[PDB]
């Protein structure tokens, strides 16, 4: 009780000093960030040596007082003095004490049952240990060529996110009292908020610590590291024990976190979405963004939107680049061409147009590049370095591991090189590859012959032979490349040499973004053709625990099931704004208006007519018995409500299974039609998901009843509205302007509001109108 | 961190809404950052408009702000057609079809009045003017917008305000006609003058240099400028075979280099005591329990051999022996004052203010001079010191080494085994002995500097060792003990603002006749006679041998106390250098060659009878350990100059190894820098001469070098 | 590129215009001209800004640009006030804090003044190559 | 190949040439930040050494 | 880093405190009790840099009023003690205004 | 199960099979004689026996 | 004690209900997932594949009595 009083009196003393008073008054609160930077700048010159000098003394250490007197005896066992009443050296409320007392309280101290609290705070570290438990071992030795520079996620963890948003999570989970109300992350990514805030908020221990450790928990460290060719981010945590220049170890890849495959699943998701945008070429800009913002991903423990995964994902695939290009995410330093990845290390030049002949006696324009340019090629199990000058490869070296992958590197990079022989081979190219069939769209030519090579096996041999072939001289024996990808060096290709080893990958920290052309082409950096149109033509539909919406062009939607699910979505979505909606009715305790709601009449005809009254009786019963506060489940009210509309008859027959066009919805008992999720706010109707954030008091949501309750917004500061703590905000009803302290000290006012709507579309439609 | 403006804008704002800011910002006005400002305002309008459609296909509002200028003019004349209202000169943002009036929206950071009086001054009552503050302050014309759009726009402006606070962009976002006009860099007349006379060119005014810079286009005249620069630079073509001699290596001439190590190694003598855990745990009381033995009886005679200051050292020795009886602090306040500073005298300082008269009348013979170190010559004894530190001492190990961690089959078996073997080899050597005594005693001094500052204390010179027996009877026990090299004395430990250096007086026992050449710094006495015996298959009585007492004074910097206090580092630098050799070999054969490489691989070690000699890698490992330990002991600025300029010699040598025709440009200058860093340092000159012999033998193997 | 310098300068302008001047305290030791001694950058900057506050009033800039504007504004200042501790003999000398004055002529030289550091931690040279620690007004 | 190392690397470079070069780099960028670029060298073009 | 129980702070020497450097530090300590005070009022001050347009003192005062109302309304503290805290707050506002 | 009931993981099954049985590399006897002369890899021979258990309780409930 | 070879998880919750003369709602009960690895010889695959044999060996023993 005096803990606040003494703080108030301390403030009185401080503002009584004018020198501190004016510097406390003048300026924003941000000056604290500077003020803290003005202290304890002095550091000792010697890292260990000064510490040795420190521990030499018997009572060097600064330690707290109150806790020790509370728990344990200050005096010693062996009669070596421990405690005094004197505060010496720096003057702070801590009194000095000997080092060994720490060991004593670690021995005989009276503490119990801290075990479970520790681990899930440090689950980053504890997990990095758990993974080492399951692996097996083998030892050998070799002269090993490691891949020298890869920038690769190390210490990977599920639900990894950017630094700013993880700072938001930090603020929300640490303390509610001072926090800003942060829309973008909390609205979309809620349910990780529920978990983290739930486990860490109830037991107030080591607030700062837990914060700064959670910062590192979700932050994969991507550094520039040597790897020996196992690129899974789990092996990156401990490379040292595994591999090195002379090192080798075995039996690893098996154990991994669930992230590594989930990322690939997201790559397939972006594949299907980009195909959906490919189906209709009327406009590719307006549709794909809809397909993005609509889709909802289910991560193993959490539901998260596709937008915040795409924009903020680490790995840039040829597809992922396309999915990001629709949004405002800037990810550069990546070149994607077909399956191959590329990086540009040198030179520059302009795109020029040259019309060259095919074998069908027809002329088609080819856009080529004249530059002296040195780029690094990247393909599966193979790396290389190429340099092109004036539309023809100048210098080439291959660092690839496998012969076939070497040949693929050579080929693809010849396609991007576009020599004259590129025109000479045209075996039936025009009949199909010339005109891609999509609304009669002519597909670019580099990708045309790329696809011609991806077609069959002999097409690779064609252009492989299109390069000059010569018997290589002695001294090139090891560097020479056969037609089939080997080193025998009897016959070899011209202007190419293999290297024994791998080839290092360049890295640049850069962000570049520009809008995309209507054909799924990204002209970013005023050129550079990074989007590679369609990378791979996989026609397949397979998904697991994935959500789609809004005329997806994939038919998962039955007529009866869309009647049920949309009928529910009317009720769930349309309510929560104000009076004559579910929240005000629940606060009034009046459930009769809730029965008569016009959105229930929409759902009425879909119920089974036989038991309609028999269902309505038990339904009305359940809704009425939950009107008493604290006993009501807020999901069960949505589940049970639609059947209450009809006149209750005394059935005496059990109404557990409610047939709505021959499909049952049970109380509790999450099923195909109605999925009732535990300990988070959501729900699943077959292959799709919906939830309503602003007003949920459902009893299991206790941990965030302060975060979830917000549908509010800011209006004006004019009324004098009693200053209400965040826990007092649940009581003030609708249309009530109230005053609240926000964040780091800025105070604003709100009312019960219709939520912020059309953050994007509001601008997008007008921008489309102005053309 | 965000590196660009588009990053900042697209981060908190809508992606397509930024593009209008970029485009409008490209042409009509030219400012790079201000996109963010209109990035707010523009979007502030859009959410405003879309919200209401008035009972018709046509929308309630129309947006003239985001469009193009010339198009916005005519589209604003459309309103003169439709509603026939006065054609206002100022182009507004939005036109309402329900209210049929002009609408414009400002956004200000400061209190709303400051800007609202500005815009209201511009357009008066002719338009509906709505001025919002990010903080929730509101200023308006007569009627406000509908209650929903108020709430949404205010929430957005609040969140955007919080983002700007997090990125700390505030004064720059201020309204154009107030703060934008002062975007300029403050120009003071002092700074403008300074800049105007700071210019390199014949031009004086900065504006002319600015013009020559911005308008610069270089012609290809730097080829003739570079060839004339080439003609001016006549020299530095370089050929190895022409300079391949390198005039061997120059070496200084003079007196033989002395013993610079703070302790004596080869000639030092030991006193064995089987240690008690509770008695020896102090390590200060170690000598107090030593004195109950025969140590207390030894006394030197007044007439020393080769002593500089005999009577002083003898008296101090008696003060040590008398102190050890009572307590290990020496109480003499007058004695230490002269010995301190390395017989450094405290010199009285006369202020300059009173000194002017003493310049007018010159007295005390006023002058100024500095002194330089006298160069020495290549040491002989150093080789014998190396050969003594190389062989295994009878005591098993001198260096505390912690326990081994638990092991898994794969690596930790290899690592643990390699450490067990290498540790087992290097612990028995005498080099490990000097390492151990250095760690233990310099640690003792390190504690004594915190314990008793400004006090005189008697610190022992000791090393701990447990005895090995491989005869392999199960036996009573292996002997665990500690032995004493000598006694040590510490002076005032006070710490200056600039660097202080403590002074130390070392007394060591020796069984060996002193050599005036290398011991010149040491003051030797005739101490007594010490009994030494052995037991063998022969008779081996052993008689007695005379005991000499070596004394000296040295300076120890606190930094030296630290780096010499941890000598264990040497092991690591040996380990790596050894271990790599075993891997690089074995990794060739893809087999475990480590054990085979250690024993089989031959390393050239020394020369005997004019023949090059080599030893296996396990015993030649001692050579590397001794070399690193000397690097730790003997390190001087001279040594670091020597090695850092020596790497060039080594790289040229291996350049001639693989016949790469290496060259370095002014080898006379390189050998002058190598010569410059050779003065008195024994290790420096030693590695110099050994480098000479390396050049000779290498030139004999094949000649890219010279032999005199 | 043809836009190399324009683009790199664009990035620099971005990062610097964002920058709070408090991050100027991050770095090596620099020369505090108030006491005319070498200090860690944080304390030296505290003395500089504090002296500006006691002379012309508190500094509300909170940006690198406005800090630079104040730096160039001080060069035209004819008088500057310092926090300088002067020893007063009360004979025991108590170093009472004091307020000192300086003229534009001296302040300019103190602003362009750089200080010498006898080299430490340098590896591999017999003779020492000293390192310079420029003042607080030159640093931004 | 050659391994080059430079002596007196700092004593040879001059803030005047850095002023000219900085004026060349800032030519097109902005006149608002260009005056802010040229101010750094001129303080080393007139500089005092204790 | 694992916190465990073993992490502690090291005392500075008595060197800088004996010279005038402390007589200069009399300002830095005045920053000290200020920052420590605001950190006692705002727990996330060190972690999340404080933001918003407000004075340090204003945010401290209104936040103290909010915590006082919190502990008074539901939790256990006296009403007259609440009014005592309010009295200390306004009396502090007087001396803050006079400067 | 969504696509087809075959699992495509070639690395995952290699560790799990053999009952977490590891494939042990075999060194021929002809080259082994030197490794007897120079003993490395800690060469030995041993076999293992099953550990005995005690009377089950649950079995009765399983029968019932 | 008896499951030492099995690796158990906490799988979820499963719904179980009955209909009787009483109310018998049944709510839900947590579902656990037991995992293990075993060895099957082809001979064991056969003799365990035909378990019907047991019936006969019971039948005879019963019928004789
Ligand atoms: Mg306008
Ligand atoms: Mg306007």
């Amino acid at each position: 009780m005096s803990l606040l009083l003494t703080i108030a009196k301390e403030y009185k003393r401080l503002c009584q000093d004018a020198k501190a008073a004016q510097m406390m008054t003048v300026g924003t609160v941000s000056n604290y960030t500077t003020f803290k930077k003005w202290t304890t700048s002095r550091k000792e010159k010697n890292p260990s040596l000064r510490m040795r000098w420190a521990m030499s003394s018997k009572f060097p250490i600064i330690a707290n007082k109150r806790m020790l007197e509370e728990a344990q005896i200050p005096k010693e066992h062996n009669n070596v003095a421990l405690w005094e009443d004197t505060e010496d050296v720096s003057k702070r409320d801590h009194v000095l004490a000997s080092a060994s007392c720490i060991n004593y309280w670690n021995f005989c101290g009276p503490c119990v049952n801290n075990s479970e609290v520790i681990k899930e705070v440090y689950k980053s570290r504890f997990g990095r240990l758990e993974r080492r438990k399951e692996i097996m071992w083998k030892e050998l030795r070799f002269t090993l060529v490691d891949r020298q520079r890869r920038r690769v996620d190390t210490q990977p963890v599920e639900q990894r996110l950017r630094t700013g948003e993880i700072k938001d999570l930090q603020m929300w989970t640490l303390f509610e009292d001072e926090a800003p109300l942060a829309s973008k992350f909390i609205l979309d990514n809620y349910g990780l908020v529920k978990e983290m805030r739930s486990k860490f908020a109830n037991k107030p221990l080591n607030k700062e610590v837990v914060a700064h450790m959670l910062e590192k928990q979700f932050n994969p460290e991507s550094r520039f590291l040597p790897v020996f060719g196992a690129i899974r981010p789990e092996r990156m945590e401990l490379i040292h024990a595994l591999g090195g220049e002379t090192w080798i170890q075995e039996a690893n890849t098996a154990g991994i976190s669930n992230v590594d495959q989930r990322k690939n699943d997201i790559r397939a998701v972006c594949r299907k979405v980009c195909l959906a945008a490919n189906a209709s070429i009327m406009n590719a800009k307006s549709k794909l963004v809809e397909y993005i913002k609509s889709t909802s991903m289910r991560i193993g423990e959490t539901e998260r939107k596709l937008e915040e995964l795409i924009l903020e994902t680490d790995d840039v695939s040829p597809e992922v680049t396309l999915c990001k290009s629709a949004l405002g995410g800037q990810l550069g330093k990546t070149l994607s061409f077909g399956p191959m990845l590329l990086k540009k290390i040198s030179g520059s030049g302009v795109k020029v147009k040259d019309t060259v002949y095919i074998q069908g006696v027809r002329a088609v324009q080819f856009e080529y590049w004249s530059e002296q340019e040195e780029f690094y090629g990247e393909y599966k199990s193979a790396t290389a370095l190429f340099s092109r000058k004036e539309r023809s490869l100048e210098w080439i070296t291959i660092g690839g591991g496998i012969n076939e992958d070497r040949k693929r590197l050579l080929a693809m990079c010849m396609i991007f090189c576009r020599d004259g022989d590129y025109f000479k081979d045209a075996p039936a190219t025009i009949t199909m590859a010339d005109l891609s069939t999509k609304l009669g769209r002519e597909i670019p030519y580099q990708y045309v012959m790329m696809n011609w090579i991806q077609k069959s096996e002999d097409n690779l041999e064609a252009l492989l032979y299109s390069r000059g072939i010569v018997e290589t001289n002695p001294g090139k024996m090891g560097s020479s490349m056969g037609i089939d990808g080997s080193k025998r060096a009897i016959k070899s290709l011209r202007a190419v040499t293999i290297q024994s080893g791998k080839i290092d990958m360049p890295e640049s920290k850069e962000k570049i973004h520009l809008e995309l052309s209507d054909n799924l082409e990204a002209f970013d950096s005023s050129g550079r053709i990074v989007a590679t149109i369609l990378d791979l033509p996989s026609d397949k539909k397979v998904t697991f625990q994935d959500v789609s919406f809004q005329h997806p062009d994939l038919a998962v939607l039955r007529d009866e099931k869309t009647a049920i699910t949309k009928g529910y979505e009317a009720l769930i979505k349309r309510l929560g704004t104000g009076d004559n909606d579910i929240p005000s009715l629940i606060a009034k305790k009046d459930y009769l208006s809730l029965y008569n709601l016009p959105e229930v009449k929409l759902m009425a005809p879909l119920i089974r007519p036989n038991r309609k009254g028999v269902y309505s009786r038990v339904a009305r019963k359940l809704v009425s018995t939950q009107v008493t506060t604290g006993h009501y489940s807020l999901h069960e009210l949505i589940k049970v409500l639609p059947f209450t509309y009809f006149a209750p008859k005394q059935g005496m027959f059990e109404g557990r299974l409610f047939f709505s066009n021959d499909s049952f919805v049970e109380p509790g008992v999450n099923n195909n039609v109605f999925s009732w999720s535990k300990a988070d706010s959501s729900k699943i109707y077959c292959h799709g998901i919906a939830i309503r954030v602003p007003l949920v008091v459902g009893d299991e949501h206790m941990d965030t009843s302060l975060a979830l309750l917000e549908g509010f917004s800011v209006c004006e500061n004019d009324p004098r509205a009693p200053m209400v703590t965040r826990q007092d905000l649940i009581d003030v009803g609708f249309g009530q302007k109230v005053r609240l302290f926000v964040g780091q000290g800025s105070v604003r006012t709100f009312k019960r509001t219709a939520s912020q709507r059309a953050a994007s579309s509001d601008v997008n439609k007008n921008v489309k109108k102005i053309k | 961190m965000s590196k660009t403006f588009a990053e900042i804008a697209e981060a908190f704002l809508e992606p397509e809404a930024v593009r209008i800011a970029k485009e409008a910002v490209e042409e009509y006005g030219d400012h790079e950052r201000k996109i963010i400002q209109i990035g707010i305002h523009f979007q502030v309008c859009c959410m405003f408009c879309d919200e209401y459609l008035s009972t018709n296909g046509s929308d309630r509002f129309v947006l003239i702000e985001g469009r193009k200028r010339g198009t916005a003019v005519s589209l604003q004349n459309e309103l003169c057609k439709s509603y026939d209202l006065e054609p206002l000169p100022f182009l507004c943002d939005i036109f309402d079809r329900e209210e049929k009036q002009f609408v414009e929206i400002g956004i200000t950071r400061k209190a709303d009045d400051s800007y609202f009086q500005s815009k209201f001054g511009k357009l008066g009552n002719s338009c509906k003017i709505f001025v919002f503050s990010y903080d929730g302050r509101l200023d308006k014309n007569c009627e406000g917008p509908m209650e929903e759009q108020k709430l949404r726009i205010f929430s957005f402006l609040a969140t955007a305000a919080d983002f700007l606070r997090k990125e700390n962009m505030f004064n720059e976002i201020f309204l154009p006609d107030n703060e934008e006009t002062i975007i300029e860099m403050k120009k003071g007349k002092t700074f403008l003058e300074l800049r105007d006379e700071s210019v390199p060119l014949p031009f004086q005014t900065y504006e002319q240099m600015k013009d020559y810079c911005e308008k610069f286009k270089g012609n290809p005249r730097e080829l003739a400028s570079k060839v004339s620069q080439m003609q001016s630079n006549i020299k530095l073509p370089i050929k190895h075979y022409e300079q391949n001699k390198f005039r061997q290596i120059r070496l200084p001439k003079g007196p033989m280099a002395p013993y610079t190590h703070k302790f004596l190694m080869e000639e030092a003598w030991m006193f064995t005591k089987i240690s008690d855990p509770e008695r020896s745990r102090a390590g200060e009381i170690l000598i107090d329990f030593f004195k109950k033995g025969n140590l207390s009886a030894i006394r030197p005679k007044d007439k020393p051999l080769q002593g500089k200051y005999p009577i002083h050292y003898k008296n101090l020795w008696n003060q040590i022996k008398a102190a050890i009886a009572d307590r290990t602090m020496v109480i003499n306040e007058n004695d230490h004052s002269e010995f301190l500073g390395g017989i450094g005298r405290a010199s009285k300082k006369i202020p300059e203010i009173s000194l002017t008269q003493d310049v007018i009348t010159t007295e005390g013979l006023k002058q100024s001079e500095n002194k330089l170190p006298e160069p020495r010559s290549f040491p002989r004894w150093f080789n014998a010191e190396w050969m003594w530190a190389i062989k295994d001492s009878d005591l098993t190990g001198w260096v505390p080494m912690a326990e081994y961690p638990p092991a898994d089959n794969e690596l930790e078996d290899y690592a643990e085994h390699l450490n067990k073997t290498m540790e087992g080899v290097l612990q028995g050597t005498n080099c490990a002995r000097e390492m151990g005594k250095c760690i233990l005693t310099v640690g003792a001094l390190m504690t004594e500097c915190r314990l008793f500052p400004g006090k005189i204390k008697v610190v022992p010179i000791y090393a701990r060792s447990k005895e090995r027996k491989s005869m392999q009877e199960g036996l009573p026990v292996p002997s665990e003990m500690d032995c004493l090299f000598g006694i040590c004395v510490k002076s005032k430990s006070h710490l200056n603002k600039d660097d202080g250096m403590y002074t130390i007086i070392t007394f060591e026992f020796s069984i060996r006749e002193p050599n005036l050449e290398k011991h010149q710094k040491y003051t030797v006495f005739e101490a007594g006679h010490t009994t030494v015996r052995m037991k063998k298959g022969e008779s081996v009585i052993g008689r007695e041998v005379p005991l000499y007492l070596y004394c000296r004074t040295t300076a120890l910097s606190k930094i030296k106390n630290d780096w010499l206090s941890k000598a264990r580092r040497c092991f690591i630098t040996t380990m790596d250098t050894v271990e790599t050799i075993c891997l690089r070999e074995s990794a060739k054969a893809e087999e475990n060659l480590v054990e085979k490489t250690l024993n089989e691989k031959q390393m050239w070690i020394g020369k005997k009878n004019g023949e090059l000699i080599a030893q296996p890698l396990r015993e030649a490992l001692r050579v590397q350990l001794v070399q690193q330990f000397y690097f730790c002991i003997y390190n001087d600025s001279q040594l670091e100059g020597f090695c850092n300029e020596q790497k060039k010699i080594l790289m040229a040598l291996e350049g001639d190894k693989k016949n790469k025709s290496s060259f370095g440009f002014n080898p006379e200058g390189l050998l002058e820098k190598i010569e410059e860093c050779l003065i008195n340092n024994p290790m420096c000159l030693f590695m110099a001469q050994r480098l000479n012999e390396l050049v000779i033998e290498a030139s004999k193997r094949g000649a890219k070098f010279f032999k005199t | 590129g043809e836009g190399f310098f324009k683009h790199c300068v664009m990035e620099a302008e971005t990062e610097i215009l964002k920058m709070h001047f408090s991050r100027l305290t991050e770095g090596r030791q620099t020369y505090d001209w108030t006491s005319e001694r070498n200090m860690p950058a944080a304390t030296a900057l505290q003395l500089t800004v504090d002296a500006i506050k006691e002379t012309e009033g508190p500094f509300k800039g909170t940006t690198m640009l406005e800090y630079c504007n104040k730096m160039i504004e001080m060069l035209d200042w004819k008088e500057i006030k310092f926090k300088k501790v002067k020893t007063v003999v009360r004979k025991t000398k108590v170093p009472v804090m004091g307020i000192d004055s300086i003229k534009h002529d001296e302040f300019l030289i103190r602003a362009l003044t750089i200080n010498t550091m006898a080299k430490d931690g340098e590896r591999g040279k017999l003779q020492r190559r000293a390192i310079a620690t420029p003042g607080m007004i030159v640093r931004p | 190949n050659i391994t080059g190392d430079n002596s007196k690397w700092n004593e040879c470079q001059q803030p005047e040439a850095y002023l000219a070069l900085l004026a060349y780099i800032t030519k097109d960028s902005s006149d608002l930040m260009k005056d802010l670029c040229s101010v750094a060298p001129v303080l080393f073009c007139n500089k005092f050494v204790k | 880093a694992v916190v465990s129980t073993h992490s502690f702070r090291t005392r500075a020497n008595r060197t800088l405190l004996n010279t005038d450097m402390r007589a200069m530090m009399a300002e830095e300590k005045r920053y000290q009790m200020v920052c420590d005070m605001f950190k006692s009022v705002f727990e996330s001050a060190d972690i999340n840099p404080p933001i918003g347009a407000m004075s340090i003192g204003e945010a401290i005062e209104e936040k103290l009023l909010e915590r006082a109302k919190m502990k008074r309304d539901i939790g256990a503290i006296e009403d007259s003690e609440y009014e005592e805290i309010k009295d200390i707050i306004r009396d502090a506002k007087k001396a803050r205004l006079e400067s």
